[PDB]
């Protein structure tokens, strides 16, 4: 429930992850004193990240790690603007993503691996480890799938409305889109 | 008791083992004082030269293994300032390159020196402590980053 | 009526005698360094 | 063959101060 939360601007610090389970979690872990659980807050009006209650981070810091910082372009100790993000109030009707193209590609070089990796495994897993997220194209993450890591970089989204039967929405590459997964959005897969 | 005679010698002989033991035990801070208590006693006596040198270079061994870079190089600065046979001395050079792979948290390169230092002066048993430390250090801050 | 041009061969004088300026500059270089190593153990 | 024994003298002297 996002209708009532205090929307105050606050600059917070980035540094690094406090470990790779957080990471793998995708989540801006912040104290229980900076901002609610389980709340959808944007940075730099551009960087939407879902936030984690956190007691290993202090209150005035924000947790990133190191694929966040490579879409941002930030280094150690930087400073961020944070504040509230409410997607259905900016997008008004598109808040859900009807199709996602993700570009995959091996994190370590030597990590190569021949083994015949499952799209709809993939798409399983997504939804599984990520649902009620927004996320942008350009937006890099993070996966460990059967132990292997990999780098999934969001090069297209197509956001769309409750209730059209047709996509007839047009598949945007600007970052201003911004949409909902739900358990039914088509993600497709291509080489990174 | 042997500064108390006025003993330089017996004095240094006695701090020398007291500052190897305190390094090799972890206490490098007092170590490294006790190494400034020995620099001091041998400047401007031509006979303790050779000692001077290596002084110098424990002193800020020690200091690098506390993890104070900062206290190393004032060590360095202050040797190269005080002694000219420590200025172009091999372990000057050598306390230089440590406390430069030390800052770059470059642990292959500080190895890298330790061997070549090596090649040329074989470092004895307690040089290998040392350094075996300030390279624990220095890879425990890598996997504290990563 | 007519005119000429002239060329250049570099002649083993240099396949040999520079190369070995490189090899033989090196290689006295390790007699000295070895020199220089024992003067340092010996001078300790 | 004046440097090696030059290094052969270096190298007895050596010997000499290790006793």
């Amino acid at each position: 429930d996002m209708t009532n939360m205090d929307t105050r601007t606050r600059h917070l610090k980035v540094s690094n992850c406090p470990n790779n389970s957080y990471a793998l979690a995708n989540v801006a872990a912040v104290s229980p004193n900076d901002f609610p659980n389980n709340i959808y807050i944007i940075i730099d009006n551009l960087f939407v990240f879902t936030t984690r209650h956190s007691n290993d981070i202090p209150p005035g810091t924000i947790g990133f790690n190191g694929n966040q910082r490579t879409w941002g372009g930030w280094s150690l100790n930087q400073d961020v603007q944070a504040k509230a993000f409410d997607l259905f109030k900016y997008s008004g009707k598109q808040s859900y993503l009807g199709s996602i193209d993700i570009d995959i590609s091996f994190r370590a070089r030597g990590k190569a691996v021949s083994t015949v990796f499952d799209q709809d495994e993939l798409a399983k897993q997504f939804v599984r480890c990520y649902e009620s997220q927004i996320f942008s194209p350009t937006q890099y993450l993070i996966m460990e799938f059967q132990g292997h890591f990999f780098d999934l970089k969001i090069r297209n989204v197509q956001a769309i409305d409750l209730g059209d039967i047709e996509p007839t929405s047009a598949v945007a590459t600007g970052i201003e889109t911004k949409g909902i997964l739900t358990k039914q959005t088509q993600i497709n897969f291509f080489k990174g | 008791w042997y500064a108390q005679d006025q003993s330089v010698a017996l004095s240094n002989k006695c701090f020398i083992k007291c500052a190897d033991l305190k390094a090799l035990d972890g206490q490098y801070i007092e170590a490294s004082d006790i190494y400034s208590k020995l620099i001091k006693s041998s400047m401007g006596n031509r006979l303790s030269q050779w000692s001077l040198k290596d002084y110098f270079l424990k002193k800020g061994l020690c200091q690098l293994a506390a993890t104070d870079a900062v206290a190393a190089a004032r060590t360095l600065q202050e040797g190269q300032s005080e002694d000219p046979n420590f200025a172009d001395s091999r372990e000057s050079n050598f306390l230089k390159s440590l406390i430069d792979a030390v800052n770059e948290g470059d642990s292959e390169q500080l190895s890298e020196h330790c061997k070549e230092f090596d090649n040329f002066m074989r470092l004895d048993k307690w040089k290998i402590t040392i350094l075996n430390k300030i390279k624990e250090s220095i890879q425990q801050q890598e996997d504290d980053l990563l | 009526g007519q005119q000429i041009f002239s060329q250049a061969l570099l002649n083993a004088n240099r396949r040999g005698e520079a190369k070995t300026a490189l090899a033989e500059v090196q290689a006295r270089h390790q007699e000295l360094l070895k020199l220089e190593k024992s003067m340092a153990e010996l001078t300790q | 063959s004046r440097t090696a024994e030059l290094q052969a003298e270096i190298d007895d002297t050596v010997g000499i101060m290790r006793d």
